[PDB]
């Protein structure tokens, strides 16, 4: 099935996965933080 | 054990009974499992672990919420291994 | 997420294992020193031909059979609501990932004595295997 489109889609995939990379690096950098979820009614 | 009587020993089975055949077939279904089994159980409770170990702030419920899988996955694949095999090899044996 | 780490390596390493062997079968059916880039291709791609369905949709049961738990009303709800989203979110990362580029990075980049441990009770499994479904049920 998907194994086989994605062997084609060889290096753009690995600049998607380098965005990615500094894309999610980027934002838990700058994620809010606290001890617990909000629990309260 | 589905692909090892799924295989060229799997047009023996099929064809005529040679439960020394399927055996023969569950044992190399067998260690081929070790090798990405060991480390697939290995690496879920070596990765699992550090949580266990209960010092900090927030230890508490993170090691509670662990021990019930480090626990699980020492008797899911110890049993499992002879659990599997032991009723396919024998559910093999109804439909033939 | 530090929960899931445990699964999301599981999801390659079994790809890559039976592709490791799958790489042993190649070099005993042909010869040792003659190979293109082309000819690694096709022996690890044909490690994703047989268990690719067995993890991908082992992934998928990881994070539907905990979906339930959203169930949980109220300030347990708001608790544990958060941790079983990233716990779902972690696996389907890490199992669209071993379809887009694991399969991809693997291609381009005493084990004997545990098996002398086990097989001596395995063989002995078969010995009226019922018997070993019997003491199953007693645990």
């Amino acid at each position: 099935w998907i194994i086989r489109r994605s062997v084609a889609n060889r290096f753009l995939v690995l600049m998607g996965a380098l965005f990615l990379s500094i894309w999610g690096t980027w934002t838990i950098i700058n994620t809010p933080v606290d001890a617990l979820p909000d629990l309260s009614d | 054990l589905r692909h090892a009587i799924e295989a060229v020993p799997s047009l023996n089975n099929p064809q005529t009974f040679s439960e020394q055949k399927l055996d023969e077939a569950l044992y190399h279904g067998a260690v081929l499992r070790v090798r990405p089994k060991a480390m697939t159980v290995a690496v879920i409770i070596a990765g699992l672990l550090p949580i266990l170990w209960g010092t900090g702030a927030g230890s508490e419920v993170m090691s509670r919420i662990a021990a019930p899988m480090i626990g699980g996955m020492i008797t899911a694949p110890l049993l499992s291994l002879f659990i599997i095999p032991a009723a396919y090899k024998l559910m093999w044996l109804h439909r033939h | 997420i530090a929960i899931a780490v445990g699964a999301m390596v599981d999801a390659a390493i079994v790809m890559i294992e039976n592709a490791h062997k799958r790489l042993e079968e190649w070099q005993h059916q042909h010869p040792d020193a003659t190979l293109d880039n082309k000819t690694r291709w096709q022996v690890i791609t044909d490690a994703s031909v047989e268990v690719g369905p067995a993890l991908f949709i082992s992934l998928l049961i990881i994070t539907l059979s905990f979906i339930p738990i959203f169930t949980l009303e109220g300030q347990e709800g708001r608790l544990f609501g958060p941790l079983a989203f990233t716990k779902t979110y972690a696996m389907a990362g890490a199992a669209l990932l071993a379809i887009v580029v694991i399969p991809i990075l693997m291609g381009y980049w005493l084990n004997r004595f545990l098996i002398r441990v086990y097989h001596p009770l395995l063989l002995k499994v078969l010995h009226w295997p019922k018997t070993t479904l019997l003491v199953a049920a007693l645990s």
